[PDB]
């Protein structure tokens, strides 16, 4: 009926990896 | 700020200076044998950019243009 | 800088906070008679017989007033620029001769010897830091 | 000319004389469009045996307030 | 894990606008 | 104040103008202060990676919510009668009646039905579980992270590409065609054969077992051998139930060419056969060019060619293309204006097919997704098409060098542009005087109770196109409807295997494949003609007249987007080429409006089994006013009546919302600046002369919006209202009736 | 700081002035006896703060 | 003065006004509004605010709001007094029946 609870936290933790890189790409483009 | 550039098609009608609200344009002596008067734009910092100088020019196309640029308090007509 | 104020009750249209902080302006004129003249920002005011002085927020108010003064046959109008530190600069008739009339001492500025059709294209001048109107 | 034109239409092309007989069942009309292409429909059964466009200016009520009861008077 | 919606929705509506508009207003007004 | 960091002119601005204009030109790297050509290309290249990441993160969202908050596994068991879920609602503002209304589709909470059609995509693709969607979501996050790192990397000093690497055009075509188009097309045939087609037949194929289990019973030996006919031996029978083995076959590649009976969609076996052939041509197409090995075609040599076999021709087709290569490659706006138009056409090309040739299973019966998808892509086609001329106009201003061109085709257009703009005006005038007055003649004459007197004329030669495809309804008996014709039975090779399946579909009448066209269909295409010619007229004029005009010969010196040249010489309200763009969207939005109204009302008649109401009433414009707008808006306006609330409550709120956004724009269009600046000057007086609020004072002086800015703000309001309030009508009218 | 001094001074007096109004004031034998002391004590603090700012 | 003012609209007119926790919603809602009001002062203070103006009714220079320090100290006191005014208005209105019941 839905994804398990544990899988949701994993994808949420995985989302930090684009976030740290999006911040790095963005600040680099400003420079 | 707003650049006012004058070209060689001037004929010394002086109609541009009389239309300036802020006294940006000033006639000056043309050393050559064209006339005793050709326009100038010394106090360009006060150019608000109302294009009254262009409407008063009698040439085919203008002897004087007003290329807009950066804005300032004097140009935006702000009394505050 | 000296003169008398035109006699009027006052008006909201007039000087604002900018005058204290930056570049208020002034205009001076002398008339033999004492007529009624419309002010630059609304209202009407009388004028004394000697050395009238008015403070204005911008340069446009003065020349707009000076044009009205020429209707009353008054041609001696001087405009100043008063900075917050008290520095005053005589501006509008920068020489004794008016702008519309020619004076020998003046020099041409921002004059292009060519016609407008002869100006270069923008593609010919890009990333150089120069504009087509030069 | 306008005001005189309104009352003139009430005289010649109208149902005002019939409207006074029954002001609650007959609707007021004074305009008649000719039997030319498809526009005779606008002259429907407005009432009182008259085929005309229904009017909303209220001139019929004014003439009754003026005590006008026949066409020749208008 | 439906409780995450109760925590992540208002962060988008309140915390993110406040933090972003706060920094930007100071950044645009800097000298 | 140093906020912009790209224009010192904006920073040295005491007013509020700096904040707005900064938002405007932040992506305009060409206008940024001190931007060299190398840094320009390098910055553009890294930005693409951040853009690609936003796409994949957005795609990851569709899979996560549909897996976590969706009914995918439930919808699969009964796709036609089960409604798909997009995501779950959580709004503290809701009341108990609203939650009870939005609790639909068998969910345990307030939920939003879906209309994107991804459920029909993910069923046809080979996905059958929520967990399979979760893997795709997580995969795209890392796939996006891969690009975000690449963008940061290519800005580092020793990894920064050089200018010549960007201008290596002949190589880039070589890799994109062969690799990006071809291999990606070749790979897709792999998934269809290894995953999708088996999953449609019942077998579960995944990463655990795709190496072990084979798609076809015979191995890959027939391919390497060459007896390729084996793969098309046993096709799926007509009585094949999707995602099961009943009536299934073993064929992975075939050319059945018709529609699947159950799903009323195209055969997956053809889609696998489809992409494989295209990848072969794309790979073959890729090897044309002159890349460093030396074996290939040089586009610059072909452009500068002046000699045929023996004849000294002026060029290709004896037309001088002497300086088109450097023109295309050196200027980016020329590329962007070109690529956008190519993409804008393809976007409409998608929409024109997806309703007539549905590829995804059971999407034809989901009448709402078929409408929102059509209206979606066509609107996108407009901006991509309208944006193309805007960049083509920018090219003629800041990148076009007449000395380098010097007599080529492009300069030859500018020489006779008056004939181009003039004749377009005649076509636009010739259409609308006649297209309108026929509507008005029929509308009046029907209003006078004489519909027989209408001017109804049949789309004859368009029906010949449908009869050319095998439609027997008209009875023309032309090519491919005549069984004896040479096209029906190819004389040399009797291999028209597409024929038995295609004729069954087009002659069915149920599907939307080449539906019947009547006199109502005639006039609307000419209305569409008027929109597309006139949008072109506006855009073509501004581009060609961007460099100069008799009113303003020095337009190139001022730039693309300048407000005006003052009131002199008669008035110069809208002279900039930006203004030609500005007036075009008002049309281009209307053109798809004329299209989408035509698509929607024609389909509502078919879905409801009432074709007569369109064929009869579409002639007079009151029919579009009455039968389509008035009647279909009934359920929407009753979304929240005083007798309760139903599912269609967002749409009514969105309906009135877009109405308000559409209108508040008109202020910025009708009312112009000088009125508002004087009004703001009074507010400045009061705030500076009020007792207690005198403590607080603006840092940046408040001023009215600029002339060009209000045009920008006004049109977005015109568009956002235009887009939203029709989406609410399109979805609510279709969803409430469900066709 | 001057603010810290008055807080230490006020916290003492506020805590002191509750007693006389509660036990010995009116309605001392009732369920709301302690509540009347809280209002009367805060009343003097307002009057006392008035005299402070007034003397200031 | 403002915490005492802002408690009323949330309580007697906000949602749950016709409920047991009506007065409590006014206190929490007002404090959240006071915090935003406090945050606004810190931004206007930490952005180098220009000056305070002198009008006819206040002829002298108004006060020492001519710096970041004057506005920042103003902000810290707004939260302290602001929350206090709301808490006062809550206890009175909630216990107004008792105070009259005395
Ligand atoms: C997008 C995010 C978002 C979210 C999550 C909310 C959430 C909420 N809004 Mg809201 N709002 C938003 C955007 C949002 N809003 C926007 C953009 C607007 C502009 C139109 C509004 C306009 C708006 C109005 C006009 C009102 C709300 C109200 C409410 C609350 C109604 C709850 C309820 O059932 O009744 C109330 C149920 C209760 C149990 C009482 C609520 C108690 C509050 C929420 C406690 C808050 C504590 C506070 C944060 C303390 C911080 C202190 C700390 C910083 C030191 C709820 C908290 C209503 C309200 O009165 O809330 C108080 C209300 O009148 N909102
Ligand atoms: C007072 C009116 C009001 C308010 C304040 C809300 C508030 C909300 N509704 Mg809502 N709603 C309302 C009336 C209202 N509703 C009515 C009358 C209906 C019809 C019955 C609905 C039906 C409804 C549904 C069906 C759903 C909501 C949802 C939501 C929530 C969306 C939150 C979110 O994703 O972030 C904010 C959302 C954004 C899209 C961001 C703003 C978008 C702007 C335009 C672009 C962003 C860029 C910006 C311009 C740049 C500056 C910002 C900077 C930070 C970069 C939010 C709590 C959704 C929900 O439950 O939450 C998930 C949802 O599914 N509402
Ligand atoms: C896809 C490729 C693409 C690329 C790379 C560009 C890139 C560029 N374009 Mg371009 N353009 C495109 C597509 C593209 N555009 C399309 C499809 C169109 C047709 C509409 C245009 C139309 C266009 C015009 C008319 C102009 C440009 C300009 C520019 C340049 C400056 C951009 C700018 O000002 O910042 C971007 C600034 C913005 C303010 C963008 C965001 C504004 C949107 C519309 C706000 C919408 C409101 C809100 C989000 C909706 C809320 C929803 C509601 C329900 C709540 C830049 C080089 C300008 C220029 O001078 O070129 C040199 C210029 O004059 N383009
Ligand atoms: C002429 C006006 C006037 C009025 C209306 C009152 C009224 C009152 N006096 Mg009083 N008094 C006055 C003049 C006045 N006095 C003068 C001139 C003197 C000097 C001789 C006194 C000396 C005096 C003494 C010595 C006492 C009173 C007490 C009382 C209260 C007793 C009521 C009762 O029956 O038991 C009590 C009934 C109740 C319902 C409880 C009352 C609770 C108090 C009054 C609540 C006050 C809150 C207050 C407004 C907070 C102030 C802050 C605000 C300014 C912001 C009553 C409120 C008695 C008392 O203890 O009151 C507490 C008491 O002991 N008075
Ligand atoms: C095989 C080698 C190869 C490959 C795979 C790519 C791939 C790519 N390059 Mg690239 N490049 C290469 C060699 C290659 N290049 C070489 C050798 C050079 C130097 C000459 C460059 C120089 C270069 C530059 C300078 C830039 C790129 C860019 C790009 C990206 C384009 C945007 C995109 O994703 O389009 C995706 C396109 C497709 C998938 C196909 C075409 C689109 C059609 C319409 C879709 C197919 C139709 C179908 C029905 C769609 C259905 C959808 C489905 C969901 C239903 C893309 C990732 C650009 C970029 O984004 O920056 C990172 C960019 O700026 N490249
Ligand atoms: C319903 C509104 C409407 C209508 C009817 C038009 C009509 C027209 N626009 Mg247009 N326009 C509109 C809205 C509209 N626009 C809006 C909102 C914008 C955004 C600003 C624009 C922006 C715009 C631009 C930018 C351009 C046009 C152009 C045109 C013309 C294109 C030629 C054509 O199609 O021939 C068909 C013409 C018609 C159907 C109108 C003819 C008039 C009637 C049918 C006959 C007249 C007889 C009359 C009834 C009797 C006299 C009675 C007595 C009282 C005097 C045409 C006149 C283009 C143009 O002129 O180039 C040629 C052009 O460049 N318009
Ligand atoms: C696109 C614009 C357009 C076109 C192509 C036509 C064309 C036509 N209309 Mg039409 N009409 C129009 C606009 C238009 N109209 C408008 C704007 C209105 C009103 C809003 C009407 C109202 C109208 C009516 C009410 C009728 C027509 C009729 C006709 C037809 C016969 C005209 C006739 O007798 O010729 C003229 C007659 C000749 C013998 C030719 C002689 C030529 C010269 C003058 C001799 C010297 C013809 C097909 C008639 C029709 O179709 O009836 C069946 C009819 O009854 N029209
Ligand atoms: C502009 C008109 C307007 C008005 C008067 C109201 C009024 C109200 N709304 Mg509402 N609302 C509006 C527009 C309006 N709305 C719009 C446009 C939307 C769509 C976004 C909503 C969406 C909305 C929601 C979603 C909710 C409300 C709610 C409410 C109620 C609670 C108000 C509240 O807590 O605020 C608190 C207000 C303040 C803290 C500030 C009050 C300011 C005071 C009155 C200033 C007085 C100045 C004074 C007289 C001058 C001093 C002079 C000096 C010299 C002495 C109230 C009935 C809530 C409800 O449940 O309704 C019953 C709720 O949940 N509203
Ligand atoms: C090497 C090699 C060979 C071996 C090949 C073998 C043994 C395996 C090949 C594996 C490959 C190359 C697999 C391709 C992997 C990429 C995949 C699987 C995913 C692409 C997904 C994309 C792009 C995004 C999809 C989306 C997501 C994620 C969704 O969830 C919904 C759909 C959509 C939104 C589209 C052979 C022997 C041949 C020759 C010798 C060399
Ligand atoms: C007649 C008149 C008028 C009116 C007035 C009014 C209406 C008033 C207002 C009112 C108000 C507006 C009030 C308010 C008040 C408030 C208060 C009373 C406060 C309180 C406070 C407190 C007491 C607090 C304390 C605290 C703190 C601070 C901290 C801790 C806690 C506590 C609680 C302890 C006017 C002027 C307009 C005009 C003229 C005439
Ligand atoms: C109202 C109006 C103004 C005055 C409008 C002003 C000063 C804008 C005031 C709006 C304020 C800034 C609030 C707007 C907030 C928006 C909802 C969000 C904008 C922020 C984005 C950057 C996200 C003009 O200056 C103008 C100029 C030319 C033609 C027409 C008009 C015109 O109609």
């Amino acid at each position: 009926s839905s994804i398990s609870d544990t899988q949701v936290y994993i994808a949420l933790v995985v989302a930090l990896i684009p976030g740290l890189l999006a911040w790095r790409l963005a600040t680099e483009l400003y420079k | 700020s707003h650049t006012v550039k004058i070209y060689d098609t001037c004929i010394g009608c002086t109609q541009c200076v009389r239309a300036c609200p802020t006294d940006v344009l000033e006639m000056v002596p043309w050393d050559g044998c064209k006339a005793a008067q050709v326009a100038s734009s010394p106090r360009t910092e006060d150019c608000v950019g109302c294009k009254r100088c262009e409407t008063a020019c009698p040439t085919d196309f203008l002897s004087i243009r007003v290329y807009l640029g950066a804005e300032t308090t004097r140009s935006m007509g702000l009394a505050y | 800088l000296s003169g008398k104020t035109p006699l009027f009750a006052g008006s909201t249209g007039g000087l604002l906070t900018k005058a204290v902080e930056e570049e208020k302006y002034a205009i001076t004129w002398t008339s033999p008679k004492a007529q009624v003249f419309e002010l630059p920002t609304g209202g009407a005011a009388t004028m004394h017989e000697g050395e009238n002085l008015l403070y204005i927020a911008r340069k446009e108010y003065g020349i707009a007033l000076g044009g009205q003064l020429r209707k009353f046959k008054i041609t001696n109008y001087k405009i100043y620029r008063i900075l917050p530190s008290g520095e005053t600069t005589f501006i509008h008739p920068a020489d004794g001769v008016f702008p519309e009339k020619v004076n020998a001492g003046r020099e041409k500025v921002r004059f292009n010897a060519r016609s407008i059709g002869e100006n270069p294209n923008p593609s010919q001048v890009k990333f150089s830091g120069k504009a087509t109107y030069d | 000319i306008w005001l005189s034109g309104m009352i003139f239409h009430g005289a010649k092309f109208s149902n005002y004389e019939a409207w006074l007989s029954d002001p609650l069942n007959v609707r007021p009309s004074a305009q008649v469009v000719w039997p030319i292409v498809g526009q005779d429909i606008l002259n429907g059964d407005v009432g009182g045996g008259f085929h005309g466009i229904q009017i909303t200016s209220g001139l019929f009520q004014v003439w009754r307030g003026w005590g006008i009861t026949n066409s020749f008077q208008l | 894990a439906s409780f995450l919606s109760s925590i992540f929705v208002p962060v988008i509506g309140w915390v993110v606008p406040i933090a972003t508009f706060s920094f930007l207003f100071l950044y645009i007004e800097r000298e | 104040t140093k906020f912009p960091k790209f224009s010192q002119d904006l920073a040295q601005d005491p007013t509020t103008r700096r904040i707005w204009y900064a938002m405007a030109m932040g992506n305009d790297f060409e206008s940024h202060d001190g931007m060299t050509e190398e840094n320009l290309y390098q910055k553009i290249f890294a930005t693409h990676f951040g853009h690609l990441a936003i796409i994949f993160l957005w795609a990851s969202s569709l899979l996560f919510h549909v897996a976590w908050q969706g009914n995918f596994e439930q919808w699969i068991k009964d796709p036609l009668h089960v409604r798909p879920i997009a995501h779950a609602i959580w709004d503290p503002h809701f009341g108990k009646p609203a939650i009870e209304a939005f609790t639909q589709a068998g969910a345990n909470g307030p939920v939003n039905i879906a209309y994107s059609g991804v459920y029909h995509w993910w069923y046809t693709i080979g996905m059958r579980t929520n967990t399979e969607l979760y893997t795709g979501s997580v995969f795209l996050l890392l796939f996006a992270s891969l690009f975000l790192f690449a963008g940061w990397l290519h800005l580092q000093p020793k990894f920064r590409p050089s200018l010549a690497w960007f201008k290596s055009a002949e190589s880039r075509l070589n890799h994109h065609l062969a690799g990006l188009f071809g291999v990606s097309s070749l790979a897709w045939a792999g998934h269809l054969i290894h995953v999708a087609i088996p999953e449609s037949r019942g077998q579960h194929v995944g990463w655990d077992n795709f190496l072990s289990t084979a798609p076809h019973p015979a191995g890959l030996q027939p391919f390497f051998t060459g007896n390729w006919g084996v793969y098309a031996q046993n096709p799926d029978t007509a009585g094949h139930i999707f995602s099961t083995s009943q009536g299934a076959g073993t064929a992975i590649l075939t050319f059945l060419g018709g529609f699947h009976p159950q799903t009323e969609s195209l055969w997956l076996t053809d889609m696998a056969h489809h992409h494989l052939a295209i990848a072969v041509l794309f790979i073959v197409a890729g090897h044309m060019y002159r890349t460093n090995f030396g074996i290939g075609h040089s586009i610059k040599e072909m452009m500068n060619a002046k000699t045929f076999f023996g004849k000294p021709v002026e060029g290709p087709f004896n037309m001088p293309h002497q300086g088109i290569y450097d023109t295309y490659n050196n200027s980016l706006h020329f590329q962007l204006g070109w690529h956008l138009a190519c993409l804008g056409v393809v976007t409409s090309w998608v929409a024109q097919h997806m309703y007539s040739l549905p590829s995804y299973a059971f999407i034809a019966k989901d009448y709402t997704t078929q409408a929102a998808l059509y209206t979606h892509h066509q609107y996108i086609a407009i901006f991509l098409m309208v944006g193309a001329f805007a960049h083509g106009a920018i090219f003629l201003v800041r990148d076009y060098d007449p000395e380098q061109n010097k007599g080529n085709v492009l300069e030859r257009v500018l020489q006779h542009k008056e004939a181009i703009i003039s004749h377009l005006s005649w076509v636009s005038l010739f259409l609308g005087f006649h297209t309108l007055g026929l509507y008005v003649h029929n509308d009046v004459v029907v209003a006078f109770g004489t519909p027989e007197k209408q001017i109804l004329i049949e789309p004859v030669f368009a029906q010949f196109i449908q009869a050319a495809h095998g439609k027997v309804l008209y009875g023309l008996d032309t090519l491919l409807s005549n069984p004896d014709s040479v096209a029906y039975t190819a004389y040399p090779n009797y291999a028209n295997v597409w024929l038995p399946g295609w004729l069954d579909a087009i002659n069915s009448g149920t599907n939307s494949l080449f539906l019947t066209i009547g006199p109502g269909d005639f006039l609307v295409h000419h209305a569409i003609a008027l929109g597309l010619h006139t949008t072109t007229l506006i855009l073509v004029k501004g581009a060609l007249d961007a460099r100069g005009s008799k009113l303003m010969p020095d337009k190139k010196d001022f730039g693309y987007a300048f407000p005006c040249d003052g009131p002199g010489r008669g008035g110069t309200c809208d002279i900039s080429a930006w203004d030609s763009f500005y007036l075009s969207l008002f049309w281009a939005l209307n053109t798809v409006g004329w299209v989408t109204f035509y698509w929607h009302w024609k389909h509502l008649g078919i879905w409801q089994g009432n074709v007569a109401q369109f064929n009869e009433n579409s002639t007079y414009l009151m029919g579009w006013f009455r039968d389509y707008l008035w009647a279909n808006s009934a359920q929407l306006i009753n979304g929240y009546n005083p007798y309760g609330v139903n599912n269609l409550s967002v749409w009514a709120w969105m309906f009135l919302f877009g109405h308000l956004v559409w209108a508040t724009g008109f202020m910025f269009l009708i009312s112009w600046r000088g009125y508002w600046q004087e009004l703001i000057e009074t507010l400045v007086w009061a705030h500076e002369r009020t007792p207690i609020a005198n403590l607080v004072r603006w840092k940046d002086k408040p001023v009215a919006l600029s002339i060009v800015q209000a045009r920008v703000v006004g049109l977005a309001h015109f568009t956002v209202g235009y887009v939203l309030t029709y989406a609410a009508f399109l979805i609510a009218s279709t969803a409430g009736k469900f066709g | 700081t001057p603010f810290r001094r008055g807080l230490e001074v006020g916290m003492a007096h506020g805590y002191f002035l509750f007693g006389p109004f509660a036990k010995l004031g009116p309605l001392r034998d009732a369920a709301n006896a302690n509540l009347a002391g809280l209002l009367g004590a805060i009343g003097l603090v307002v009057l006392f703060t008035l005299a402070l700012s007034l003397y200031a | 003065a403002h915490g005492y003012f802002l408690f009323g609209p949330f309580a007697k007119l906000g949602p749950l006004r016709d409920a047991a926790n009506a007065n409590l919603a006014g206190l929490l809602g007002a404090i959240g509004l006071v915090v935003l009001f406090t945050l606004a002062l810190s931004l206007y203070a930490n952005s180098n605010p220009p000056t305070a103006l002198a009008s006819v009714t206040v002829p002298n220079p108004p006060d020492a709001f001519q710096s970041k320090e004057g506005w920042n100290n103003f902000a810290s006191a707004f939260l302290i007094g602001g929350i206090g005014g709301a808490v006062v208005a809550y206890f009175l209105t909630s216990n107004l029946a008792l105070i009259q019941g005395l």
